[PDB]
RNA sequence: GGGGCCGAAACGAUCUCAACCUAUUCUCAAACUUUAAAUGGGUAAGAAGCCCGGCUCGCUGGUGUGGAGCCGGGCGUGGAA
RNA sequence: AAACCUCCCGUGGAGCAGAAGGGCAAAAGCUCGCUUGAUCUUGAUUUUCAGUACGAAUACAGACCGUGAAAGCGGGGCCUC
RNA sequence: GUCUACGGCCAUACCACCCUGAACGCGCCCGAUCUCGUCUGAUCUCGGAAGCUAAGCAGGGUCGGGCCUGGUUAGUACUUGGAUGGGAGACCGCCUGGGAAUACCGGGUGCUGUAGGCUU
């Protein structure tokens, strides 16, 4: 029982986030923003596949929620339960309202009816890691997602290394070199400017 | 060979927590009286705590700071009572320790029927000489970083000086 | 484990105080009051009485705050009171009144008034103040600076301003902090004060000691045995202290030598040397494992 | 409607900057101000009594009357039809000296210098200030090599 | 510290699981901010300004000190578009 | 786990009567000593402004004072009702 | 070169650890009758000078943190003005001028006023 993403589409008002002045609003639909082999290295997931918006809208929780289910539902049944790691990156903070009626409009302020994530032109909606071999399943598996957004989406494969922010043509000799250690997740970038200690503590 | 890096004490603090307030409290300050030989100073309440009875500013305990070769003689009879015997856990990360007792009847002082049973608490302050900058008025400063007193060179004091035997843990 | 307090964020946000607050002599609070003058005066100095107590010395100084830094144009320590005849007892209150007594005839001699705004010369230790005289330069004025002494009854840095007041200096000032004043009766007696002044609470200490046990006569006061210093003869000796002072309060510079130019002090190392220490050091402990395997 | 008070949205105008809070230093009390001084108005956050009213933040004034610890300037303030020269009593902490008319009186100093020299002479040197002037054409060289050629970047998707 | 396990028990051992700590990482804030624009708001761009010499002051005053006001005199080369 | 005492860290993350903002560390906070500048009287200015009031406030001036050793501070409440 | 007293700018000055201090100094330190205040000369105040750089303090160092100043980020983000520009809209492109902040990578780790000392 709610209205239409047609109300909520576009960025109308500020940023109206849930906090001391804005209490009372019900919980997001959306709770875990990341499943699958979450507990992985960053050697054995080497793709870094992305959602990446085109417009300048709102998406609901709700309907990130609803492309969750269906980019997880066939990404375990192509490769795999854990042969995959995705990652939602809007987590909706922004508060939209309602004016609910049984009077008109004397004193009509709205009231919270759920989250909403604000996305601008270019920013990552959805990423997917995997194995080489599973690149065509992750393409057209973020295509049935793009079906529970509202408005234009595209493709775009990236050339990081993992969920990191370095390139992935050159991760490798950094880790041989020792310039970078991975921690799971993520890796671990090691300045020339710490204490030479550390610097003592790897290379032996 | 150290000049002035000897390890002596800075002050020696008695406290004696009687609980709630009143005849008892006043009762237990003459303990504390005889045996310094000077006047106990009181402690207010922080705050209202129904758990153990108390409510704000109330008089609690008496507490009394004892300096000078007073403080040495009293450490000394206290030894006696704990049989030259510590914890390893009495003594603190800033290289100060000290011990509670039960009894006061055996630091010399006689029993009295009115004046009933009051235990001590005890603890030592050590100290350099140039410990003083911390509390003085105009140039103060942090009392150094190997001019401190550790935990483990506090043992070794107590052990030099009295034949310690503390048992560990 | 528990958190730790001084993080990178907790430098980040941390403002250091002053440099003088942080080193802990000015009081900048009462700096403020002390040395500000009214803007409707124009660049009007005022003239503050520095008096700094310290362990083996005694400064007195005159100052007036420019912008670049206030102007010390006159200053007296403790220990030119042994070319006036003071040789033991430097940090007393009776050297405390000789050096606010020398830096207030200093002072009038620079300016021309040695002859005018004489002053105390009979001195007792009651309440006195220069008054201005007509058709003369008009009686200087400063106010005293404690810092960050307590000033309590007694205090070595209110015998200065005695000294200063009878020097021929115009310091607003009360009895209430001079030793004499009794707290619970609520008077002044002079006759206390003039005692430590001559320093008779010197000599009765020391007359005390000789009694009662000679070893820590010998103890207590060691230089003043050296240089022949008895009870009898102080008072006097501080009277023709206080007199040498008057005549020749000048203060003459000594003799600069030529410098010898050498560096005591180790000096501050290069970039360069910064660069090849962390290089030898990765060098010398890269060749360390390579020897143990 | 907002409400009519004296500090209304003095949030970050009246409030000291970052690492800058605790003792005031004493190099702005201490200055001195004459009549005719040039002044802008800048207001601290730390002293509370004669401070200015918002509407003169970022102003400058000129100097009418000097008391004990503060000091009355004359303002002009525009308020809907017209500028008002109006009077104001402010505490030394919000006084600056404003550094717009240094740059004239600098140059009045230095123009009679050039206006006594080559009086003697007779020379009409150039006394006034000109505006930046065409660029003078001048040869430009290049050193054998020949200038490289710039190339636009063809498209690729960073994000 | 909850579940157990070898323990009479033991910070003895033991796989953990929890909160906490330390380096990371995703996403924000009209009533958050270290930073921080563009557009704007005041000024000054000389004669009502400078440089001199001197008198008055009951205000301030080591000091015909400081400040203000009065006089007399000289600078026109009209002090950015 | 929180009653009382000591040591160390502690840019303030507590407190300043209240709603919130700003500001404050040998203070403007906590604790003592003394006091009633919360006293009398002209004028000027700011704040809403029509540049009119009321209220609030800001420098002063003339007096009597409080406090402090003094500089100074204070003619109500750290400022915004 | 360096120190003391009073400061100006208020981290290039702070913070953590280590090393060195010749001389003058600054302090540590020894006591409590007098001035003074505490439960206690621990603090404060006073009277001193047997010892000491152990500490404070000064200087130096850390592929140190922090801070200051630069490059990169980036002519990106943003933005004055303009179009009978696009697009269904959301928004974007162009002309005209201005022009940021992170992460990341470099350099530095107090100058200075007066008076008074030491290195005679």
């Amino acid at each position: 029982g709610r209205r239409p993403a047609r109300c909520y589409r576009y960025c109308k008002n500020k940023p109206y986030p849930k906090s001391r002045f804005c209490r009372g609003v019900p919980d997001a639909k959306i709770r875990i923003f990341d499943l699958g082999r979450k507990k992985a290295k960053v050697d054995e997931f080497p793709l870094c596949g992305h959602m990446v918006s085109d417009e300048y809208e709102q998406l609901s929780s709700e309907a990130l929620e609803a492309a969750r289910i269906c980019a997880n539902k066939y990404m375990v049944k192509s490769c795999g339960k854990d042969g995959f790691h995705i990652r939602v990156r809007l987590h909706p903070f922004h508060v939209i309202r309602i004016n609910k009626m049984l009077t008109g409009m004397r004193g009509a302020f709205g009231k919270p009816q759920g989250t909403v994530a604000r996305v601008h032109i270019g920013q990552v909606i959805m990423s997917i890691r995997t194995k080489l071999q599973n690149k065509e399943h992750v393409v057209e598996a973020l295509r049935r997602a793009k079906f529970k957004f509202p408005g234009r989406q595209k493709i775009h494969i990236s050339k990081k290394w993992g969920f990191t922010k370095f390139n992935a043509d050159e991760f490798e000799d950094m880790v041989a070199e020792k310039r970078l250690i991975p921690d799971g997740c993520g890796v671990k970038y090691i300045p020339n400017r710490g204490p030479l200690d550390k610097w003592r503590a790897l290379h032996s | 060979e150290n000049p002035m890096r000897e390890l002596r004490i800075r002050k020696l603090c008695l406290n004696i927590c009687v609980g709630e307030s009143g005849d008892r409290l006043t009762r237990a300050a003459k303990v504390l009286e005889q045996l310094t030989g000077q006047t106990p100073v009181f402690s207010k309440a922080r705050y209202t705590v129904r758990s153990f009875g108390i409510r704000r500013n109330e008089k609690i305990a008496v507490h009394c700071t004892v300096r000078g070769a007073k403080a040495e003689e009293i450490l000394e009879k206290g030894l006696k009572v704990r049989e030259y015997e510590l914890r390893k856990n009495n003594f603190s990360d800033t290289g100060n320790f000290g011990f509670g007792i039960q009894e006061h009847i055996d630091l010399g002082i006689k029993y009295d029927p009115s004046i009933g049973i009051y235990g001590l608490d005890f603890y030592v302050v050590l100290g350099r000489p140039g410990f003083s900058i911390a509390d003085k008025k105009r140039r103060t400063g942090c009392i150094g970083a190997k001019h401190r007193i550790s935990k483990e060179e506090a043992m070794r004091w107590f052990q030099q000086k009295y034949d310690g035997i503390i048992l560990p843990g | 484990f528990v958190k730790v307090v001084k993080n990178k964020a907790y430098f980040k946000r941390y403002q250091v105080k002053f440099r003088r607050r942080r080193e802990g002599k000015t009081d900048y609070y009462a700096r403020k009051r002390l040395v500000i003058q009214d803007k409707n005066k124009y660049n009007t100095p005022k003239y503050r009485m520095i008096v700094r107590v310290t362990n083996r010395d005694i400064i007195c100084q005159i100052a007036y705050a420019r912008i670049e830094g206030d102007m010390i144009v006159c200053a007296a320590y403790a220990h030119e009171l042994p070319k006036y005849g003071v040789k033991v007892g430097l940090t007393n209150y009776a050297a405390a009144y000789c050096t606010g007594l020398l830096l207030a005839r200093r002072l009038l001699n620079r300016f021309g008034m040695d002859k005018i705004y004489e002053g105390q010369v009979e001195v007792t230790g009651d309440e006195y103040n220069v008054e201005s005289i007509d058709g003369q330069p008009g009686a200087f004025t400063c106010y005293l600076d404690a810092g960050l002494a307590r000033t309590t009854t007694g205090n070595k840095v209110f015998g200065a301003l005695k000294g200063a007041v009878d020097g021929g200096l115009s310091i607003p000032h009360s009895t209430k902090r001079f030793p004499g004043y009794d707290s619970e009766s609520k008077e002044f007696n002079a006759e206390v004060h003039r005692k430590h002044i001559m320093g008779q609470n010197v000599a009765d200490y020391m007359r005390y000691l000789m009694e009662e046990d000679e070893d820590a006569y010998k103890k207590q006061f060691s230089q003043y045995i050296k240089n022949n210093v008895t009870p009898d003869m102080m008072e006097e000796m501080y009277k023709k202290a206080h007199a040498a002072i008057r005549e020749n309060p000048v203060y003459e510079k000594k003799p600069k030598r030529e410098v010898k130019k050498k560096r005591w002090n180790r000096p501050k190392m290069s970039l360069a040397q910064k660069k090849d220490r962390v290089a030898q050091k990765k060098a010398s402990f890269l060749r360390a494992q390579e020897r143990a395997a | 409607t907002n409400t009519k008070g004296k500090r209304r949205g003095t949030r970050y105008m009246f409030s000291r900057p970052f690492r800058k809070h605790g003792v005031v230093p004493l190099a702005t009390y201490m200055r001195i101000y004459k009549k005719g001084d040039i002044v802008d108005i800048k207001g601290m956050g730390t002293v509370q009594k004669g401070m200015p009213h918002k509407c003169y933040h970022g102003k400058t004034g000129r100097v009418y009357n000097v008391t004990q610890h503060a000091v009355g300037i004359v303002v002009n303030k525009q308020v809907k039809g017209k500028i008002l020269a109006k009077r104001i009593n402010v505490r030394i902490e919000h006084i600056k000296h404003s550094k717009s008319r240094d740059s004239f009186l600098k140059r009045v100093k230095e123009n009679d210098q050039k206006k006594k020299e080559a009086k003697e002479k007779g020379t009409w040197v150039q006394l006034k200030r000109q505006p930046a002037p065409p660029r003078e054409a001048h040869f430009v060289r290049t050193n054998g090599k020949e200038p490289e050629l710039l190339e636009p970047i063809p498209y690729e998707f960073m994000a």
